[PDB]
């Protein structure tokens, strides 16, 4: 019972924000590697999961829960398992500031559920093959969608709908990082372009090819390979955002 | 080094001169005992005097206290909402600085928002001109600037959004002091403003939100426009200040 | 009561114990040690009281009351601090059983009205005189103990306690002669339960029981009345003091 | 803690029961915070049910242990209502601590959790409707409270402010039902009390929306027998922990 | 809660008999050597240093640094008691 | 801790100082002066104009008590008690997320609907503990028939008005819970049963331990004293509630 | 200073039991040497798991065991009355009489009390086979132990005892076996056949209490076979004994007077502990009992039922006690108190 | 050591079985116990 309550969700979040901050520097093609070193091994890998996640992080029984839930993404829905740990980390990092205002965790979970419904309700508008165009562009066409619908919610969920918008823009901000670009400047200079000219394909060019238009760079994401990230991450937050105690005899 | 600690020894000495004046805002404002050095303790609910006699001693604290004086020599009755504004703008600038953007960008984007704020607080106005006080001229600012921060590019549309989110403080304090749930009523106020209502706001006598303007206090523009102008001037002056040098 | 009518009884106990033995024809000197050289031996209760700085308001009130009685009647001034330390010592045994001070004050002030009925009855003319030694105290005690057999109330134990508290005057007139206070006081009780033996007291110089109509000790019934009144009034003026608080004026 | 004999021991037992309930409180309701209890083998168990949390919890305090045994006994035979029982028990204990700090004495607090509980099960068996059902989600603890306080106002003696505290101690089930959903309890409970004063003997907390709702019409139902058994078991657990005066720990 | 301390408590019933008897015994053991012929003088050095052979009771008890207050008493009462008889101290103290 | 509980504790301290000398039969207090000149007195009207109060909340409470005393020369020691009890219960309310303003609005409503029912108890007011134990039940019924955020500040204004009947019975050695609950069980069948409407004069007796009819026994109290006391205790509680910070200069 | 450490331990031995005297006695959680929580009301089982090690207190426990094997009840009387005896002796030794002067005073007062008792008996057991006269009369023994189903257990034990009973006495308390079938439903208990009570509890921790209550029950039937004389229970006989002993002490002169009056005030500690365990104020009820016993009611005792201090006749109410069970109780309590009053300066022994 | 209490008002059983710390008193008891078996019982008066 030691450290239970709304001070146990600042520790659970500091724990699930460590396994995410490490995986935050490996998203893009320019993803900086890590070194596998155990009793015997010198593997250098940047991929995900078993290659990174499930060979480390035995702490707080919650990093073990992120890595326990990310096994559902890989082997099973393509291999998009770095985007779900970074997205879960971002959602919890915004929940950290939503809790300080005094919003009950269940309320934040319902807000994330509504926002994920809106996002997945917006990704299926951009099936263009089965396929959602964009390296960093799918998470900026939804963040723009769940930001508008946010102000159409009269309850406390509106704050959670906006935090979900602010956290969906972390995928196209570790893509700006991990390269020689500025995260905020680049993420916004392409977010202000999906508005003022309707093209959700505009995204970050992690490779410096030169065109911020993922429709022609031919960098694609399978739709069910994005309907999972937005869903499996929310179903991971709503499991880490709702447990109130870790008792260890 | 010194810049990144004298932009956080002023933004934490002005944000502590605002959270000593905050719950004295409105008709149902909580009082605050004032402990004089001699020992007698007086009770007042007006933020003007509490700032008047405070022994601030801090550069930014004085910059914020001399803001109340400017606001009551320019408009008369804004002397504790303008301090709350210019202390929450700095609260937002505390997070905008950890992101890593430069203070000369959160100083040219506030004047990029204040100039739009001027054109939002002159549309609500009923030309006599008067604006629907009570919390409207700030929830409308937040909503309209957030709508307008989506049409802006670069680092600009990241501080204007912080401007909007920092506007939702006077409605929060008015709702708290009125015995409401601040977050829930602020969300309901925003959802009532997006649906068209621009006269909305916390009616503190009834104890809740109201649209009918008969018992919804109306204030001149000069007070709200002056509050925005002077608060943005003061936060621009505080942001572009490092290295307090002793001559 | 609470720790205020038990911190006023320890002050009264302390004051009584300081002078308790300075009573009788067989008085016992005390040593008064000044700051510089000190010793001055005196068996006079008043001086001992007028020279010790007590600083406690309860003790300051017992000293004050004693001085007033001394400058009013003269004799019977060390039998007032006693019977007020003794009548308070017995009060504490009921303030420990959760008995409100109002109840004991309603018993003390009730015992007094019966205390001054036998002094009027055991007196002899030429005003009147009352048997000295311990005879007057044991007679009053026995009278109250016989009047307390028809009380049928909760203020019945504090009634007998006052009665048995008017025995510290014989208990000290026997202790200063070297005799055993127990084996002799029991004999006094036995003598006083008879018909005419209401004047049997204690020979203050030999330590034996003598009929005071044959030894010739008699005290005027105006220093035995003011003594009892002042004792049972300083016993209900220190029992109804619920708090000792600051005061500015 | 003193925990010697009498008031100190009773306060100690009350605090221990408060702790053991506080470890399950958030689990109450349909949607309730989970708990991550880990055994000695490194297994992570996430379960939002009070039964499976007390059977996996180290009870090393005597009063807490007796409360947990009564809760497990309720869970074994009845099933439903193994966290509401311990919640009601710990709340009954929490709301007589301010009266047991004085010399009110437990023997009298015990002749207030047995008259009031018998009366409340009478009221349940009289107000239940048809197998017999009563509206859950509050709507009973918000009615049994109104009935018990309105009846205690007509009691000359010490049981007035003990039944009136028994009644006030029933409002926790319709309270943490909405405190778990995050519904600003001090408003929904005020509405429930105001709506139970006039009428509405079946109005309880709604979980789909932050407002009171007639819980009989909304078909959120609870078997009368189950509620009676839960109330009696909670009251008996309270009386047990109130009827304990010392802990005689054998030296060996 | 001003002034709630019952001070001034020393020397109860024997604690004072013991002290006074020990003081009298010490004063006896100081003057015990000066009694009778074949006795023993004492020095009595002042502050300036004026030594004074003073074998007797009066000049001794009246001029020596007697620390114990009880012995100081016994000397103030014994000195004032040998001017009606001439000289009988050093036997009184013993 | 916050500086609202400190003001509540200061008011409670001055209350506990005065509240054991309330009724006609009430123990005294001793007010040690600077030099030590002690004055032993009940009648808190003086204990409040002689007490050394330094805390600002205790000071404001003393000021409003003396204001009431000079408005009407009675009911100045009950104002302090009712005000401190209001403050205790209001602190218990605020400590469960009830803003001091909702509690203040509740106290205003209660003090305004209590003097509009004392004008159904007036003839003078029965006195004793009748009006208090009647307003208790009336307000506990009027609160629930409102259902606002302040429906809980009228039921803590009704259970905190019975501090006068609850301290008028420990200053009479009778009881605290039993006597007050027989008082609040007679006044129930004066608002529930229309036949026994003359049970609204049944206050409590300070001689015997049983409630009697304080209209057939002449223990009245002028209505303008009870109304003024409720109207000044309410303002005192409100004044000490509307402060929430102590600014150091 | 060494006879006060003994008294100050016999006190603390009597305070952990005083609170479990009447039918409203408290109910403490006695952790077993095997760590098995059986919260029990019986205050003879408390001593088993308390294991008092202070030798002065151990003698009062030995007297309690003597009372537990000589008769079957009064185990608390033997160590809530001896505790009062010593508490008042310390209140009397400080006056300075001596250990010697209060022991013989207590012995005189105990000899007196054993001659007052046969004049306090007010009922009998005319027919020890009439089943209502064996249930309604054996009620008090269980009522004091298990308040609640006092009459059901009374009848169910009356059946067992009356069944196996010869025409001459020879009641065997070891004949009545007690099964403990772990069923459910107290009412389902019955008497099979030497007899046996099946005693179907619910959790094998609320029939162990019933098993001890059955022990105390049939133990009252055994003593009822030896002495039919019954004395009023619930403090009636205690207050009457205290009154008459106080009178005797007032007549008798000498130093024994104080010890005799203290023996009476030690008898008043039974209804004081009877009332203090019910919420009512003790002084109120001791005064209301002494004032009705002075008129000569002789049978009125504590009214456990009411909330306020109340008095009630105990003959017409049927709350009686057993003569032998109090004769032996007073005897053993006096013998225990005077024993640890003698003992001074508890020395350690030499390793054998 | 086991806890067998023994009311023992006499000189022989006392001096012969009690923990006498002081060595000199241990002597006086070893010499007084061995001196009351030729007379029967006269201790408790010897030691005094
Ligand atoms: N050529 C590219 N240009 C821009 N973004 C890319 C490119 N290739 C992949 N991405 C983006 O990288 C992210 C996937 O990171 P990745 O390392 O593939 O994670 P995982 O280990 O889960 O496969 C997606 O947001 C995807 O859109
Ligand atoms: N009747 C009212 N209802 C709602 N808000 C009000 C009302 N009157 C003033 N306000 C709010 O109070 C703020 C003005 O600050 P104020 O506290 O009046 O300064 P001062 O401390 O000088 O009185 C503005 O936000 C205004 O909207
Ligand atoms: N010769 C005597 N024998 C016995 N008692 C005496 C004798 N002379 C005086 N007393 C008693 O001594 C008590 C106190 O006398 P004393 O010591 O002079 O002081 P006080 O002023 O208190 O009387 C009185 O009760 C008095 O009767
Ligand atoms: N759909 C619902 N709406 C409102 N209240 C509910 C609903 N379902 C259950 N409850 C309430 O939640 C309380 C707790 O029930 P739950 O925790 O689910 O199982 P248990 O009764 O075993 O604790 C019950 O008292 C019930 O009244
Ligand atoms: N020459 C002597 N031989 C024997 N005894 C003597 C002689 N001179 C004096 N004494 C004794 O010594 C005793 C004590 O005398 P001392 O103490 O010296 O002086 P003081 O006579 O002043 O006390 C006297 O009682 C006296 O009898
Ligand atoms: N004789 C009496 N019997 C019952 N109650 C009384 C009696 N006298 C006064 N009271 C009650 O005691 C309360 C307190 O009055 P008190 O404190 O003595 O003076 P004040 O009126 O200044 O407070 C009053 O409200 C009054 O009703
Ligand atoms: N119903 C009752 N009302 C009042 N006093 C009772 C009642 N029943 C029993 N008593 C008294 O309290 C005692 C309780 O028995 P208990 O103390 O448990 O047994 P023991 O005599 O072995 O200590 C009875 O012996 C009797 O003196
Ligand atoms: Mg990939
Ligand atoms: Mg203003
Ligand atoms: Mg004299
Ligand atoms: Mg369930
Ligand atoms: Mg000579
Ligand atoms: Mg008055
Ligand atoms: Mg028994
Ligand atoms: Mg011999």
């Amino acid at each position: 019972s030691r450290l239970m309550g709304l001070e146990a969700l600042k520790s659970h979040i500091m724990a699930a924000k460590a396994v995410a901050n490490t995986m935050r520097t490996s998203l893009g093609p320019n993803g900086l590697d890590k070194m596998m070193v155990d009793k015997d091994g010198d593997v250098t890998v940047t991929n995900d999961g078993a290659t990174i996640l499930s060979m480390m992080d035995v702490d707080h029984q919650i990093a073990k829960l992120m890595v326990e839930l990310s096994k559902s993404q890989d082997d099973e829905i393509g291999d998009g398992t770095t985007g779900v740990v970074v997205l879960a980390g971002a959602l919890l990092e915004e929940a950290e500031q939503l809790l300080d205002r005094g919003i009950h965790p269940i309320r934040i979970a319902d807000g994330y559920e509504q926002a994920a419904r809106v996002a997945i309700e917006h990704l299926d508008k951009i099936s263009d093959s089965r396929v959602v165009y964009g390296g960093g562009a799918a998470e900026i066409s939804c963040a723009l969608a769940v930001s508008q619908e946010a102000d159409k919610c009269p309850t406390l969920e509106q704050y959670a709908m906006r935090a979900f918008a602010d956290a969906l823009e972390v995928i196209p901000m570790a893509l700006s990082e991990n390269s020689g670009m500025n995260p905020i400047q680049t993420m916004t200079e392409v977010r202000a372009r999906q508005v003022k000219e309707m093209n959700p394909a505009l995204g970050i060019d992690c490779l410096h090819k030169g065109t911020n238009d993922m429709k022609q760079q031919h960098v694609i994401e399978t739709l069910i390979g994005k309907k999972q990230q937005i869903s499996l991450a929310t179903q991971m937050v709503r499991m880490i955002l709702k447990i109130d105690d870790i008792r260890k005899p | 080094d010194k810049p990144a600690q004298i932009r956080f020894s002023n933004i934490s000495a002005a944000k502590a001169v605002a959270d000593a004046i905050r719950t004295s805002l409105g008709p149902k404002g909580m009082d605050k005992m004032i402990q004089d050095g001699k020992g007698d303790v007086t009770i007042t609910n007006d933020g003007a005097t509490i700032l008047k006699q405070m022994q601030v001693l801090h550069p930014a604290a004085r910059m914020l206290v001399e803001l109340s004086k400017a606001q009551d020599i320019e408009a008369g009755d804004g002397t504790t909402s303008v301090v709350i504004i210019a202390g929450s703008l700095l609260d937002s600038c505390t997070k905008l600085l950890q992101k890593g953007i430069h203070p000369t960008i959160i100083s040219e984007s506030f004047q990029k928002a204040l100039e739009k704020g001027i054109e939002i607080l002159t549309d609500m106005s009923r030309p006599v001109a008067l604006i629907a006080g009570g919390g409207a001229p700030e929830i409308e600012l937040a909503l309209r600037l957030t709508e307008y921060s989506r049409t802006l590019s670069g680092m600009e549309s990241y501080c204007v959004r912080a401007f909007a989110d920092a506007m939702e403080v006077i409605p929060s304090t008015l709702a708290e002091n009125a015995g409401l749930n601040p977050i829930s009523t602020v969300t309901e106020l925003r959802n009532r403003h997006a649906q068209g209502e621009k006269t909305a706001g916390i009616n503190v006598r009834k104890g809740g939100i109201s649209n009918i303007l008969e018992e919804l206090v109306v204030q001149p523009l000069l007070v709200s426009v002056s509050a925005l102008t002077l608060a943005t001037e003061t936060v621009r002056s505080i942001l572009k200040i490092d290295d307090v040098v002793n001559t | 009561g609470r720790k205020v009518q038990s911190g006023n009884i320890n002050a009264a106990k302390t004051i009584a114990d300081i002078i308790r033995t300075c009573l009788g024809p067989k008085s016992m000197m005390k040593m008064l040690l000044d700051p510089m050289g000190g010793i001055v031996m005196t068996n006079d209760g008043n001086a001992i009281l007028r020279e010790i700085q007590v600083q406690h308001p309860a003790a300051k009130s017992m000293i004050e009351i004693s001085r007033t009685q001394d400058e009013e009647v003269g004799d019977g001034t060390t039998s007032v601090i006693i019977l007020a330390g003794e009548m308070l010592s017995v009060a504490e045994h009921f303030l420990e059983q959760q008995m409100h001070p109002t109840v004991v004050i309603s018993a003390y002030r009730k015992a007094l009205d019966d205390m001054i009925s036998t002094l009027k009855k055991i007196s002899i003319p030429v005003p009147q005189l009352v048997p000295g030694g311990g005879a007057s105290e044991m007679a009053v005690a026995h009278a109250l103990t016989e009047k307390s057999k028809a009380m049928t109330g909760v203020e019945q134990w504090p009634y007998r306690a006052v009665a048995q508290a008017l025995e510290v005057i014989p208990r000290t007139l026997i202790q200063n002669c070297g005799a055993s206070t127990i084996r002799l006081l029991t004999s006094l009780r036995a003598k006083h339960t008879q018909e005419n033996c209401e004047t049997w007291g204690v020979n203050g110089e030999t330590g034996t029981l003598v009929d005071m109509k044959e030894l010739g000790i008699w005290e005027p019934l105006a220093v035995k009345l003011q003594t009892y009144k002042t004792a049972v009034e300083t016993a209900v003026l220190l029992l109804r003091i619920d708090d000792i608080v600051s005061g500015h004026k | 803690t003193d925990s010697s004999q009498g008031i100190p021991q009773l306060v100690s037992n009350i605090s221990a029961c408060q702790v053991i309930a506080e470890a399950v409180r958030t689990t109450l309701g349909p949607r309730g915070m989970d708990k991550l209890i880990v055994d000695g083998r490194g297994k992570a168990t996430i379960s939002n049910d009070g039964a499976t949390i007390l059977k996996l919890l180290d009870v090393v305090h005597p009063a807490a242990k007796t409360l947990v045994d009564i809760a497990k006994s309720q869970d074994a035979e009845v099933g439903d209502g193994t966290t509401s029982v311990t919640l009601l028990a710990a709340e009954f204990l929490k709301q007589v601590k301010p009266y047991v700090e004085e010399g009110l004495h437990p023997q009298i607090i015990i002749r207030a959790f047995r008259t009031a509980t018998q009366l409340a099960v009478n009221k349940i068996k009289e107000i239940a409707v048809t197998d017999s059902v009563v509206a859950g989600g509050g709507a009973i603890e918000m009615e049994l409270s109104k009935y018990l306080r309105d009846y205690s106002r007509t009691i000359p003696g010490k049981q007035q402010l003990l039944i009136g505290a028994y009644a006030k101690a029933l409002e926790i089930i319709p309270r943490q039902l909405c405190d778990n959903a995050g519904f600003d309890a001090t408003n929904i409970l005020n509405k429930l009390r105001a709506r139970h004063a006039q009428g509405g003997t079946w109005y309880g907390v709604d979980i789909n929306n932050e407002d009171i709702a007639d819980n009989f019409e909304a078909f959120v139902w609870e078997p009368a027998m189950v509620r009676i058994n839960a109330l009696t078991a909670a009251s008996e657990a309270a009386c047990l922990i109130v009827s304990v005066d010392e802990t005689i720990k054998n030296p060996r | 809660v001003k002034t709630l301390n019952p001070k001034a408590e020393v020397a109860r019933a024997q604690a004072a008999l013991a002290v006074n008897i020990s003081a009298a015994r010490g004063l006896q053991d100081v003057l015990r050597t000066n009694l009778g012929p074949k006795g023993t003088m004492k020095m009595l050095v002042s502050g300036a240093g004026d030594i004074k052979l003073t074998k007797d009771g009066n000049v001794l008890l009246h001029e020596m640094q007697i620390q114990h207050p009880t012995a100081s008493l016994i000397a103030k009462v014994a000195t004032a008691q040998d001017d009606i008889t001439g000289d009988g101290t050093t036997s009184n103290v013993l | 801790e916050t500086i609202r509980s400190q003001n509540v504790m200061a008011a409670a301290s001055i209350a506990n100082i005065v509240k054991s000398s309330l009724g006609p039969v009430g123990l005294d207090k001793m007010l040690v002066d600077d030099i030590g000149d002690v004055t032993i007195t009940n009648d808190g009207a003086t204990i409040l104009k002689l007490l050394e109060v330094e805390h600002p909340a205790a000071k404001v409470l003393c000021e409003l008590a003396d204001l009431q005393d000079k408005e009407v020369g009675d009911g100045t020691t009950s104002v302090v008690i009712i005000a401190a009890e209001l403050l205790k219960n209001a602190d218990e309310l605020v400590k469960q997320k009830i803003h001091p303003t909702s509690v203040i609005s509740g106290y205003r409503l209660a003090c305004k609907e209590a003097v509009r029912y004392i004008n159904e108890n007036l003839i003078v007011v029965p006195g004793g503990g009748a009006v208090e134990a009647a307003l208790s039940i009336y307000l506990e019924n009027y609160a629930t028939s409102m259902g606002s955020r302040e429906q809980l500040a009228i039921a803590e204004f009704a259970r905190s008005l019975l501090v006068i009947p609850n301290t008028l019975a420990v200053n009479a050695a009778q009881d605290s819970t039993d006597l007050v609950a027989k008082l609040r069980a007679f006044h129930n069948e004066a608002q529930v049963n229309p036949e026994r409407k003359n049970l609204k004069w049944i206050g409590l007796d300070l001689s015997n331990g049983k409630p009697r009819d304080n209209k057939q026994a002449g223990v009245f109290e002028p209505t303008i004293v009870k109304v003024k006391s409720l109207k000044f205790a309410t303002e005192a509680a409100i004044t000490i509630l509307r402060i929430d910070d102590l600014i150091k200069l | 200073e060494a006879v006060y450490r003994n008294i100050q331990a016999c006190k603390e031995l009597a305070q952990t039991t005083r609170t479990a005297y009447g039918p409203n006695g408290m109910n403490k959680m006695v952790i077993n040497h095997l760590e098995k929580l059986f919260v029990t009301n019986d205050a003879a089982t408390i001593l088993r798991e308390l294991e008092v090690q202070h030798p002065a207190a151990k003698m009062i426990v030995m007297a309690s065991h003597m009372q537990e094997q000589e008769v079957g009840d009064g185990t608390n009387f033997v160590l809530v009355f001896a505790g009062a005896l010593l508490e008042l002796a310390e209140e009397l030794l400080r006056i300075g009489l001596s250990v010697s002067e209060v022991i013989e005073g207590y012995e005189i007062a105990c000899r007196k009390a054993h001659e007052i008792l046969p004049n306090l008996v007010c009922c009998s057991a005319k027919n020890l086979r009439d089943i209502d006269e064996v249930s309604s009369l054996l009620r008090t023994s269980i009522m004091s132990k298990q308040y609640g189903n006092e009459v059901f257990l009374a009848k169910l034990i009356a059946q067992a005892c009356v069944s196996i009973f010869p025409d001459s006495g020879h009641f065997n308390v070891d004949n009545i076996r007690v099964c403990k079938i772990l069923g459910s439903g107290i009412s389902s208990s019955s008497v099979l056949h030497i007899s046996t009570i099946v005693l179907r509890g619910s959790t094998d921790n609320l029939m162990d209490d019933i098993e001890r209550a059955v022990d105390d029950g049939v133990n009252t039937f055994k003593v009822l076979t030896r002495d039919k004389r019954l004395v009023p229970g619930g403090g009636a006989t205690e207050i009457e004994l205290a009154k008459q002993i106080t009178s005797y002490g007032e007549t008798c002169p000498g130093l024994e007077q104080y010890a005799i009056k203290k023996f009476a005030e030690a008898f008043e500690a039974i209804p004081r502990a009877l009332a203090e365990n019910s919420g009512v104020k003790a002084n109120e009820v001791i005064s209301k009992l002494y004032a009705v016993h002075q008129e000569g009611n002789k049978n009125v005792g504590l009214d456990i039922e009411a909330e306020v201090p109340a008095v009630k006749d105990m003959l017409e109410a049927g709350i009686l006690d057993t003569y032998l069970g109090k004769y032996w109780a007073i005897k053993l309590a006096t013998n225990a108190a005077v024993t640890v009053l003698r003992v001074d300066q508890i020395i350690m022994a030499k390793p054998a």
